[PDB]
């Protein structure tokens, strides 16, 4: 039963790996929200600079 | 026997994927660090211009 | 059939799902990478727009 | 071979565990970057406001 045992233990290890992928996958997906916010703050900063220049250009 | 062959092939893909992911994550952390630096510098230019405006 | 054959079959099933989670992860990281690159593009673009700010303020 | 499969599985566990560490690290780096972008967006609002005044 040593080969059987090694095979059965292999299964437990493969399940463990499946859970690691799921864990990695879950965090990658949730971190997507953080990236969404990063992109949004930058796009917002971009428009503000553009709006600010419109103003300065008018004051000139 | 044969079942191990099909399983071995499957696990084989896993390893390469694991390596691709690692390379991707490493590069992304570089990109993020690059961005932090760019944000910091742009934020400083912003501060400087806002000040000039008030002057 | 025995404990070994059935365990190998279950591992096959689990390992396949893991690979599928793997391609899902790779695809999602691809979208996130592009999102970070678009963010960078907008940021440097804004940085250059601040040079125009300086120019306009100089003419004040 | 069961011995080979065992070795490859240990290698996958090692690589993927390191990937989870890379993602835990990316989470920290993303939060840090997000804070910087909030500071950036804030400064841009001030810049816009000050420009509207002149």
């Amino acid at each position: 039963h040593e080969r059987e045992s090694s095979i059965r233990q292999l299964e437990a290890d493969i399940m463990d790996i499946n859970e690691i992928f799921k864990d990695l996958g879950m965090m990658i997906h949730e971190q997507g929200d953080v990236i969404d916010s990063i992109e949004a703050n930058v796009e917002s900063a971009e428009v503000h600079v553009q709006q600010a220049n419109q103003q300065l250009s008018r004051a000139a | 026997d044969a079942g191990l062959d099909a399983l071995s092939s499957i696990i084989s893909r896993q390893k390469q994927m694991g390596q691709e992911i690692g390379n991707e994550l490493d590069e992304q952390n570089e990109i993020i660090d690059d961005l932090a630096n760019l944000v910091e510098n742009t934020d400083e230019k912003l501060r400087t211009e806002a000040r000039r405006v008030t002057l | 059939m025995n404990r070994a054959t059935q365990s190998i079959e279950r591992s096959h099933r689990i390992a396949t799902e893991t690979d599928q989670i793997g391609t899902e992860i790779i695809e999602e990281l691809g979208e996130q990478r592009d999102q970070l690159e678009r963010t960078k593009s907008r940021l440097v673009n804004t940085n250059e727009n601040l040079s125009k700010s300086r120019k306009i303020l100089r003419s004040m | 071979r069961v011995r080979n499969l065992q070795s490859e599985v240990e290698g996958v566990k090692n690589i993927m565990t390191q990937n989870v560490e890379r993602i835990l690290a990316r989470g920290e780096n993303l939060d840090h970057l997000r804070n910087k972008t909030e500071d950036l967006e804030a400064t841009s609002e001030h810049f816009k406001t000050t420009s509207q005044k002149v």
